[PDB]
RNA sequence: GAUGUCGGCUCAUCACAUCCUGGGGCUGAAGUAGGUCCCAAGGGUAUGGCUGUUCGCCAUUUAAAGUGGUACGCGAGCUGGGUUUAGAACGUCGUGAGACAGUUCGGUCCCUAUCUGCCGUGGGCGCUGGAGAACUGAGGGGGGCUGCUCCUAGUACGAGAGGACCGGAGUGGACGCAUCACUGGUGUUCGGGUUGUCAUGCCAAUGGCACUGCCCGGUAGCUAAAUGCGGAAGAGAUAAGUGCUGAAAGCAUCUAAGCACGAAACUUGCCCCGAGAUGAGUUCUCCCUGACUCCUUGAGAGUCCUGAAGGAACGUUGAAGACGACGACGUUGAUAGGCCGGGUGUGUAAGCGCAGCGAUGCGUUGAGCUAACCGGUACUAAUGAACCGUGAGGCUUAACCU
RNA sequence: AAUUCCUUGUCGGGUAAGUUCCGACCUGCACGAAUGGCGUAAUGAUGGCCAGGCUGUCUCCACCCGAGACUCAGUGAAAUU
RNA sequence: CACAGGUGGUCAGGUAGAGAAUACCAAGGCGCUUGAGAGAACUCGGGUGAAGGAACUAGGCAAAAUGGUGCCGUAACUUC
RNA sequence: AGGACCGAACCGACUAAUGUUGAAAAAUUAGCGGAUGACUUGUGGCUGGGGGUGAAAGGCCAAUCAAACCGGGAGAUAGCU
């Protein structure tokens, strides 16, 4: 509807970059611990994009102390502070949910040269 | 509950529904006029249509998809060198639906689908 | 799953009396060509709305 | 979500390898633990020369699930594998005196900052 | 005191600046016209009667349209009854706007939930289902036992059983109200209120508080 | 001339001789925690291991894991493990056929609901002229659970160890209502990958079939594991209990008059239905104010002219729906389909060119296709009509204006 | 114990918890030597128990595809009374 | 019964395949003598499923799962 | 070589669901066992009712079996309904 487009664009951001399932980037979020709110780096691969305007998410996953994890950033969140692509990764679908399996040299994500 | 959906399932799986609907935009094509019942028409019409907008510009690729659906070259032709022209200037609706009463063994209500400019 | 007590020709009717059937409100007649028609239904002469839309 | 039958990994240097929920505390038929719900598992597999041994009863707090967590901004934080840090059953602290993986900010509190300080990273 | 009618235009959320995501309902509550005051002398109760929306010219009946022209509104596509406290008063032809929530932080939203349809009894009262095989006959769904035996040999009222769900009204209470935006003719709750989309609302003010 | 017999599942409903929470008395009640008795049935009242078992034991919880009635509730609702068919064997009994509330393995559980009942849902007529809408509200139903932490406060109490009543927040558990913004599920109507094979003359490209062939994602919708909300506060009359004043009985005494307090029970307060509430209510608004016979002169029958508000019917239909019903729209038109723009989804179409001997890669290209979504657009279909509904609405009395 | 009543004998193993199972003891109600005793590799749509994998069997169901059920037209039963 | 049942022998093509299995097809035969619409509960036959994974139950009943060829490797026990 | 192995035809019938006035007076769907043999099958023949035949269940002997079916004794008898 109109009036919900409106508020929609009323508070969706102007600087997210243009990024890839494949692609592995950083997104520093806000951490409020104690009284002192500082920044947190969560890096790693991009997995899933979904693209409804404000209610957009993605998907990053790494792997941390040989514990995999999982993390949907809502792109438009306060909390999610920036994003910056590390790196640029070719592959051929829009969902990489086969890399929950893989782990190491069966989880390398080509990268995309243009 | 079907809330917000579509299409009828007129009581055929989906492969039948498929070929049947191929079959029945082939003849609507053929004839530029057909006898059916009613719903058979009025889900007739969504598949009929694009194929005259996908007629309407032409291209090898729309060649292409126009027989990847109906699946006949002399329809696919006809598409293209008749009813591409012929609606090149109508923006939509290019079937008209006129009900004629009821169908003699089974009381299905009937309908005819004609092409608008026949 | 079975009565146990014969219904009357009293409680038939009164449950048939719903199966009454409803006589067509009133048909239609075409504009040109005189004839009767359901309406929005083409005329037995292939005629709706003044025009002949299906020959024969 | 972690049930009763449910095999967790230990994150922590008490002995334990895996473990089995038998009960989740805290309220009448609960159903699902999350992170930061105190269990009673029991030790299905055991290192030899651990802290504790094979078949103790002892409760644990659940600090990575598949299911996850979710953040109040709608974030949610998925793990791959379910994985609960070991606790005595009277003085309920942490028994083991390391952590392993990540653990998440749904422990910052007083009766596990134990954890917070000894985790690798808090997410 | 008295509410006002609105449409539900939809869900949405709003994130605030310490990035907490509200979902909110959108409900877009344009003016209401008085077109009645019932006062006891007259109906034995204090109530006012409005109207939103608008309604179309050849379908707005000849004593529907008299009555809106009693008052002098234009006529709108329905009409709903608020009764009064006592402080209040309202005059015919008053156009109410959604202002009226500026002071306001919890309302009740009442409307027509959605239309389930014939809704067994696993859907409708949550009757648990039975073993799916363990030599299960013809019953993985079914409501089982209704009754007792012999005595009392019948079945009593207020029995659950399948039957027509939703389509009837349903009222939340106390939806914390984030955003009374009167330019634009906006209400904005925190929470999920009855009816599908486009729906009539009927939005209080908190009534157990 | 048959009332299916244990246990399990689903579903319950009542009693109070109450398990928890709620209010009290006494205590060999310091405090916390108790023991016991009185009032109280609103709500709540475990998951597993063993066994066919209800039961019981045990593990671990919980505020609690109540006792009973209901054909030891519930097989025209499910099961069939037990016991009671026919097979077989063990121990024992008998010479034997065979037998054993001794065991051990195996063993066809039928019914399309007429009536009552219940959950939904309409049709008819009534409600005293007809119609549209809003509503009052008799009456009925739903809901009523509770913990843990923190402050009060290491305060009262206590030798200390220990550790409050009262009051106030925060946060959960179970349960219920709603919703789809989010996290996801499904998504055989969207996109792609690929295997076998057949076909479209062949290459290329596609289509059929193989459970959607097998998969990979996923739009709308519906959904839960997802997210919001709820249990109340207060008021009235009380229970057990506590009293004030107070005699009968110079005192005494909560009572005999009179006054007060008093619980999750009761009546309300919250939510839903609700004027068939035949006691059929109220308030707005709208519509119809023409003649004429016959008489069985009756609240009579009939003819002509007249059909109003409105309704119904038909059509396009819906986040409404089994069918009815309800809602929107019918060209004074966005009701549906199509079309246009976008979003979304999948993921760089075909054709052509280049590199490679070739599979293949690269360029046009993030292209192509894109269901149910969004914003628009009368292009197609919602036709003039016709049909039902009438023509001022009984009598008596009262009060008014005359 | 295919035998064992009392009895869920007692001890040990397996389980958080094991009336079933395995290994023992012997107090054999009421084993026992061709109406065979004790073992036994292989075999079994054989009985009991345990573990790995796997799962809607279940926590707790949700959605979807078809065939009925539902409406319309034609035909048109039955038990029972 | 124009009944998802029963009935002996003979012929038996193409591709993939060990195959008279199986998938698609030729030659040939057929769409099964009621259909049409809607897209409720519930039943039947199927598909998929978050986290868990037998906690279900009389019992892993059912379903899920494994599944081919070549090579490597293979325990207790044994009548070898 | 083999009462060998895996597995179609062929023979069976272990589990489940359906059905239980069924499509069928014992079947269908999904699995399941044997599948060169104590196999299976066509055709013809033989054995008959206190009798046959039986790798044994009181099983089978024309949808009938602790003694077939048909006719007769026979209108058996019925202290029972
Ligand atoms: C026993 O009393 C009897 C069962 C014996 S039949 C195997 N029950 C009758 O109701
Ligand atoms: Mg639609
Ligand atoms: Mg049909
Ligand atoms: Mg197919
Ligand atoms: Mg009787
Ligand atoms: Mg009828
Ligand atoms: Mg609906
Ligand atoms: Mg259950
Ligand atoms: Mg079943
Ligand atoms: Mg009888
Ligand atoms: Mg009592
Ligand atoms: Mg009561
Ligand atoms: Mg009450
Ligand atoms: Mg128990
Ligand atoms: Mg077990
Ligand atoms: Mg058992
Ligand atoms: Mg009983
Ligand atoms: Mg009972
Ligand atoms: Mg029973
Ligand atoms: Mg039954
Ligand atoms: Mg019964
Ligand atoms: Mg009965
Ligand atoms: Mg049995
Ligand atoms: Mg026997
Ligand atoms: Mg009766
Ligand atoms: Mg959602
Ligand atoms: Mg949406
Ligand atoms: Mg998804
Ligand atoms: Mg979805
Ligand atoms: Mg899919
Ligand atoms: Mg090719
Ligand atoms: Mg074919
Ligand atoms: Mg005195
Ligand atoms: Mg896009
Ligand atoms: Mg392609
Ligand atoms: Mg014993
Ligand atoms: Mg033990
Ligand atoms: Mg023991
Ligand atoms: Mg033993
Ligand atoms: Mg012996
Ligand atoms: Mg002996
Ligand atoms: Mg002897
Ligand atoms: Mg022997
Ligand atoms: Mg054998
Ligand atoms: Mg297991
Ligand atoms: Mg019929
Ligand atoms: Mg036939
Ligand atoms: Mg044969
Ligand atoms: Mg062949
Ligand atoms: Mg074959
Ligand atoms: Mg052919
Ligand atoms: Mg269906
Ligand atoms: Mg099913
Ligand atoms: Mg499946
Ligand atoms: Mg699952
Ligand atoms: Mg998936
Ligand atoms: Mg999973
Ligand atoms: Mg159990
Ligand atoms: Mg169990
Ligand atoms: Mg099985
Ligand atoms: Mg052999
Ligand atoms: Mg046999
Ligand atoms: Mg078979
Ligand atoms: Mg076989
Ligand atoms: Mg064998
Ligand atoms: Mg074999
Ligand atoms: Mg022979
Ligand atoms: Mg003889
Ligand atoms: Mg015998
Ligand atoms: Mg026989
Ligand atoms: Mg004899
Ligand atoms: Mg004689
Ligand atoms: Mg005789
Ligand atoms: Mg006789």
């Amino acid at each position: 509807s109109n009036i919900i487009k409106q508020l929609e664009q009323e508070q969706m951001k102007q600087d997210v970059p243009s990024f890839r399932p494949g692609d592995t980037v950083e997104v520093k979020v806000w951490v409020v611990e104690g009284s002192k709110k500082r920044l947190q780096a969560f890096e790693g691969v991009v997995i899933a994009i979904r693209n409804r305007g404000l209610h957009s998410a993605f998907t990053v996953r790494k792997i941390s102390n040989g514990e995999g994890v999982e993390r949907v950033f809502q792109t438009h969140s306060p909390v999610v502070d920036s994003i910056s692509v590390k790196r640029r990764g070719a592959v051929r679908k829009a969902k990489l949910y086969y890399l929950r399996e893989r782990t190491g040299k069966a989880a390398r994500i080509k990268e995309r040269l243009n | 509950m079907r809330h917000r959906k579509s299409g009828r399932q007129l009581n055929r799986n989906s492969s039948h529904r498929q070929a049947m609907f191929r079959n029945m935009a082939g003849s609507l094509v053929r004839h530029e006029i057909i006898k059916t019942t009613l719903p058979k028409a009025k889900e007739l019409r969504r598949v009929v249509e694009p194929l005259i907008t996908l007629a309407k510009t032409d291209s090898v690729a729309n060649r292409r998809l126009a027989f990847a659906r109906t699946r006949d070259n002399e329809i696919v032709a006809k598409l293209f060198n008749e009813l591409g022209p012929r609606f090149a200037s109508r923006a939509g609706g290019y079937t008209r639906i006129l009900k004629c009463g009821f169908r003699a063994g089974d009381n299905a209500p009937m309908a005819y689908i004609e092409l608008v400019d026949r | 799953a079975v009565q146990q007590n014969k219904p009357t020709r009293s409680k038939r009717g009164m449950r048939r009396s719903h199966d009454a059937l409803t006589a067509v409100t009133s048909l239609s007649v075409d504009k040109t060509s005189g004839e009767k028609h359901l309406r929005h239904h083409i005329t037995a002469d292939g005629y709706y709305r003044g025009r002949k839309v299906i020959a024969k | 979500m972690i049930q009763e039958q449910t095999m967790l990994n230990v994150a922590d240097n008490s002995g334990a390898r895996r473990v089995m929920c038998i009960k989740v505390l805290g309220g009448s038929h609960r159903r699902y633990a999350g992170v930061g719900d105190i269990i009673k598992i029991t030790i299905k597999e055991a290192i030899p020369r651990g802290k504790v041994k094979k078949g103790d009863v002892l409760k644990a707090v659940v600090v990575r699930t598949k299911k996850g967590v979710r953040r109040p901004d709608g974030s949610v934080i998925r793990f791959d594998g379910n994985a609960c840090v070991l606790l005595n059953n009277n003085s309920e602290q942490p028994i083991g005196t390391r952590i392993f993986g990540p653990v998440t900010r749904e422990l910052r509190s007083e009766k596990f900052m134990k954890i917070i300080s000894l985790a690798p990273e808090v997410l | 005191m008295i509410g006002l009618v609105g449409k539900k235009v939809g869900m949405t959320r709003i994130f605030t600046e310490d990035g907490v995501s509200i979902p909110v309902t959108v409900i877009e509550v344009e003016a209401n016209r008085v077109t009645q005051v019932k006062d006891l002398a007259n109906d034995g109760y204090r109530a006012i009667q409005v109207t939103t929306g608008a309604k179309k010219a050849n379908r707005v009946t000849k004593p529907e349209a008299g009555h809106f022209a009693k008052a002098g509104v234009e006529a709108g596509r329905g009409l709903w009854e608020f009764r009064l406290a006592e402080g209040e008063e309202f005059t015919v032809g008053q156009s109410i706007s959604v202002e009226l929530f500026a002071d306001v932080k919890k309302v009740d939203v009442t409307g027509t939930s959605k239309g389930k349809g014939f809704a067994g009894t696993v859907k409708r009262w949550n009757f648990r289902t039975q073993d799916a095989t363990h030599g299960n006959s013809l019953s993985h769904r079914v409501p089982g036992s209704i009754g007792q035996n012999q005595t009392p040999g019948k079945v009593f009222k207020g029995k659950k059983m399948a039957g027509q769900m939703g389509n009837e009204r349903v009222t939340v209470q106390s939806l914390d109200v984030v955003r009374v935006d009167a330019e634009r003719n906006l209400l904005l709750v925190k929470g999920a209120v009855p009816g599908a989309t486009g729906s009539d609302l009927i939005v209080k003010p908190a009534v157990k508080a």
